[PDB]
């Protein structure tokens, strides 16, 4: 029909859940450095 | 049956399925009482009173994690990997082999359940020396995976025969898969091979007194990893091109996952250092190239994140997807093989996190060994790949014995898949908090109680999904036996063509599929990768090579 | 309709894909640059340090707990731990803050995991092999080493401790 709404939500979601875990462990590295 | 005299290969997979399900069910068992023991309390004791031959916390793990992990992910692939491309290609899979395939699996796994029953086999599902376990746990547990040597060889020949009647035609989607899967599990199984073949095996049966422990694990991860992909890809098979027909909808991108899948051949078994980031003797460096192709072999799963999710959208639209989320309530949330597996992908994107996280080298350090692994990997193999296995009994299961499913027996299903997915997520939570916290998983931390005072909350979410997912697993039980032990046959479902979906194709695809079709040349390729990976490193490990002797710690 | 989805969808596969790499690419370099600071010192050693694990608490280094703590730089005291059947030798540890310590860890028998809680020491101790991390501890106290990797039956049992020096 038109743009993917429904799945670029899906990856949103994914992408945010990717750098608050890969952030969130990346200052405990350097707060445990 | 002139079911099974046209349709052999439905018997001999039947078989593979329920085997693997027997084993996935006595797996679980200990299950809750490992969730239990994680949420501070000690249930061991009537585990005891129950099963008489249990003797510790550490042998209901070993037996968790084989026959779950390993026993039951490895028959329903061998099952899965192998009808799948039979029936779309229409064609009969040599009977000979695939029934001895079946007996390997199962003669194996007896000799290796004995030594396993008889505390003979405290070791876990990774014994790593010099923990030294009974040969014949050495012994069942090679012939076992051989099994899938078998596997290959049927696939690959079922490929070259079509191939044949064919001339110049791309392989077929599933077929594709399924080769470039095995042909990937074959460079993956070598590795463990190895380790048997030269160490284990000599080393059980008395022939050596000794065996390095770093080049025994090295050569353990080479197919330690992969075989990971091992479980997944079965399910990616069920997930592209089954759940879309089940949702309504169609596969959005034949090339898409054909691109998936060859990714997954080609960077699958090259990674294994990521799992021995913590281990001392290897270089670094090695440690950060496996670094980079660990985050590489994401992309594919990153691919079919998007491709799934854009058919899934597509089929609530075709239902009557509203706007930016209606698709999602158009979905047949009243079908168990769609909600299994639609939960389990869901728990994945937190599953997937956390793997992402474990393999960017440095950070490693910071959840290694702690029970934040239990909770990465529940949700990717405990979850998506079991909900999977799960929900298409209710297509496969008649599909193969012709017994229909009743209505309850379907809610039966919808209520074990929303429990086991809830459970999951309690749990999931429950082991990554008090990771972080610093708890250590393989514990028994329930005989310490003391020990961990700062997990107290997570320790309640372990206690929560313990009892859930113990709820869960004996419906399932109830709802499996229920279906399994019924004399309803319809003779005509059993012959029903499997609901594969149909694809929707570009322009494009035509030369990129065509490029993808040189499989000889990519499985090189994949040859290559690993050589140029762990070549430079276990060179010089069979240089230094200093073994210990063995020890029983049980 | 249908075929209008699937160049629709094709084409933010192409731009997704493009956004997944550099994505990764910034993880690289946001792994490059930890490799250069002094965080990198708990990577173990590369080069390989050959030793028998059945005559390591009888010749040598680790045979004696006392000379365990020895200074072998003006701010730098390398440690000989040994990594045991349920425990840690010497017990406890003892070394200044501030300083650079140059942990040597091995086993006797099986392997083991050598995990100071709060930091970033997480390495594997495997027999016959040496485990050489740098670290340098910046806050005072009492250090509690777990061991992270399946030893055995007393496995859950098998604690440290490191005193750094306030
Ligand atoms: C099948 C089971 C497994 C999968 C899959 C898996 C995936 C990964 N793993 Fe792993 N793993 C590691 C890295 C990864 C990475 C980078 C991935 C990647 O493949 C993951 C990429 C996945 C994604 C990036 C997510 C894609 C998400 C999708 C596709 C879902 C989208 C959902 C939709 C679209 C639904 C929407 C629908 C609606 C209705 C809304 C590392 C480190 O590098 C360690 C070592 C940790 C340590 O030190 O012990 C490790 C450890 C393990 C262990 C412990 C082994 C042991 O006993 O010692 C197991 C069993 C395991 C299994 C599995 N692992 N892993
Ligand atoms: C009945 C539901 C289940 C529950 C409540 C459960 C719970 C747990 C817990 C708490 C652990 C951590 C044990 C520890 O660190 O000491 C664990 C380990 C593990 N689980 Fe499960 N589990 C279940 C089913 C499964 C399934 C279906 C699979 C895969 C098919 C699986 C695979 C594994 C593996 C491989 C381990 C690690 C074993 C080891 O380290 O030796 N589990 N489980
Ligand atoms: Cu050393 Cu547990
Ligand atoms: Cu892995
Ligand atoms: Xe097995
Ligand atoms: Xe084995
Ligand atoms: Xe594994």
């Amino acid at each position: 029909e038109e743009k993917p709404k429904g799945a670029l939500a899906v990856i949103l979601v994914l992408t945010l859940t990717i750098l608050v875990f890969w952030l969130g462990v990346y200052a405990v590295f350097f707060a445990r450095g | 049956s002139r079911v099974y005299e046209a349709y052999p290969e439905k018997k001999a997979t039947l078989y593979f399925l329920v085997l693997g399900f027997l084993a996935l069910i006595v797996g679980s068992l200990f299950g809750p009482f490992q969730a239990l023991n994680y949420g501070n309390v000690d249930a061991y004791p009537l585990l005891k009173r129950l099963l008489p031959f249990v003797q510790s916390y550490y042998q209901g793990l070993t037996l968790h994690g084989v026959l779950n992990a390993i026993v039951f992910t490895q028959l329903f692939a061998q099952a899965i990997m192998v009808y799948l491309p039979a029936r779309e290609l229409n064609m009969r899979p040599n009977m000979g082999l695939m029934w001895l395939s079946w007996w390997m699996a199962f003669i194996g796994l007896v000799v290796a359940a004995l030594p396993l029953l008889a505390n003979e086999a405290t070791v876990l599902y990774t014994f790593y020396p010099p923990l030294k376990g009974h040969w014949a746990f050495y012994l069942g547990a090679s012939v076992f995976v051989l099994s899938t040597w078998v596997s290959i060889y049927i696939v690959l020949d079922l490929w070259r025969r079509w191939k044949a009647a064919n001339p110049g035609k791309v392989t077929p989607l599933v077929t594709y898969m399924a080769v470039v899967f095995w042909l990937m599990w074959f460079l993956a199984s070598l590795g463990l091979v190895l380790e048997a073949v030269l160490f284990l095996l000599p080393w059980s049966f008395g022939l050596v007194e000794g065996v390095d422990p770093l080049v025994a694990r090295t050569l353990f991860w080479w197919t330690g990893h992969p075989i990971v992909y091992f479980w997944l890809l079965p399910a990616y098979a069920i997930i592209y091109t089954i759940l879309p027909k089940q949702a309504g909808g169609k596969l959005v991108s034949d090339p898409m996952a054909r691109l998936a899948f060859l990714l997954f051949l080609l960077l699958s078994t090259p990674v294994g250092f990521h799992h021995q980031f913590a281990d001392p003797g290897i270089d670094p460096t090695w440690k950060m190239i496996h670094s980079v192709l660990t985050l590489f072999v994401a992309v594919p799963s990153l691919m079919t994140a998007f491709t799934v999710a854009a058919s899934l959208e597509f089929a609530g639209r075709l239902r009557g997807g509203r706007g930016l989320f209606g698709w999602i309530r158009a979905l047949p949330w009243d079908n168990p093989a769609f909600v299994a597996p639609v939960l389990g992908l869901l728990g994945f994107i937190p599953g997937g996190a956390g793997g992402i996280v474990n393999a960017s080298f440095t950070l490693d350090y910071v959840v290694h060994n702690t029970a934040w692994v239990p909770g990465h990997f529940h949700l990717q193999v405990a979850s998506l790949v079991t909900l999977t296995a799960m929900g298409s009994l209710y297509w496969l299961l008649p599909n193969l014995t012709g017994k229909p499913i009743s209505d309850a027996q379907r809610r039966l299903g919808l209520a074990v898949v929303w429990l086991w997915f809830l459970g999951m997520m309690i749990m999931a939570v429950g082991l990554h908090w008090a990771g972080l916290l610093n708890v250590p998983r393989r514990a028994y931390i329930a005989q310490v109680p003391d020990a961990y005072p700062h997990a107290a909350v997570p320790m309640v979410f372990n206690v929560l999904a313990g009892i859930v997912l113990l709820v869960a697993l004996l419906l399932f039980i109830y709802g499996l036996f229920s279906v399994l032990l019924s004399r309803e046959r319809k003779p005509e479902l059993a012959e029903a063509p499997l609901p594969f979906a149909e694809v929707i194709s570009g322009p494009e695809d035509r030369r990129l599929v065509l490029a993808m079709d040189r499989i000889g040349f990519w499985f090189a390729v994949a040859a290559i990768l690993v050589v140029l990976a762990y070549g430079p490193t276990l060179v010089q490990l069979f240089g230094h090579l200093n073994p210990v002797p063995g020890w029983r710690l049980w | 309709d249908e075929h209008k989805a699937h160049k629709a969808i094709l084409a933010y596969e192409k731009g997704w894909l493009a956004f997944s790499l550099a994505m990764l690419f910034v993880f690289i370099a946001l792994i490059a640059y930890t490799l250069a600071t002094h965080t990198a010192g708990v990577i173990p050693a590369g080069k390989l340090e050959r030793v028998d694990p059945t005559t390591v608490r009888q010749e040598g280094p680790w045979a004696d707990p006392a000379q365990a703590v020895v200074q072998t730089g003006p701010n730098q005291y390398t440690v000989y731990v040994l990594a045991f059947a349920f425990g840690y030798q010497p017990n406890p540890i003892e070394v200044p803050q501030g300083a650079e310590i140059v942990f040597k860890i091995t086993s006797p028998d099986v392997i083991h995991g050598f995990h100071v809680e709060g930091t970033n020491i997480n390495v594997e101790v495997l027999p016959g092999e040496v485990s050489t991390v740098r670290y340098t501890f910046k806050r005072p106290g009492e250090y509690r080493i777990i061991c992270n990797q399946y030893c055995g039956l007393g496995h859950q049992n098998m604690f440290g401790t490191i005193v750094v020096k306030e």
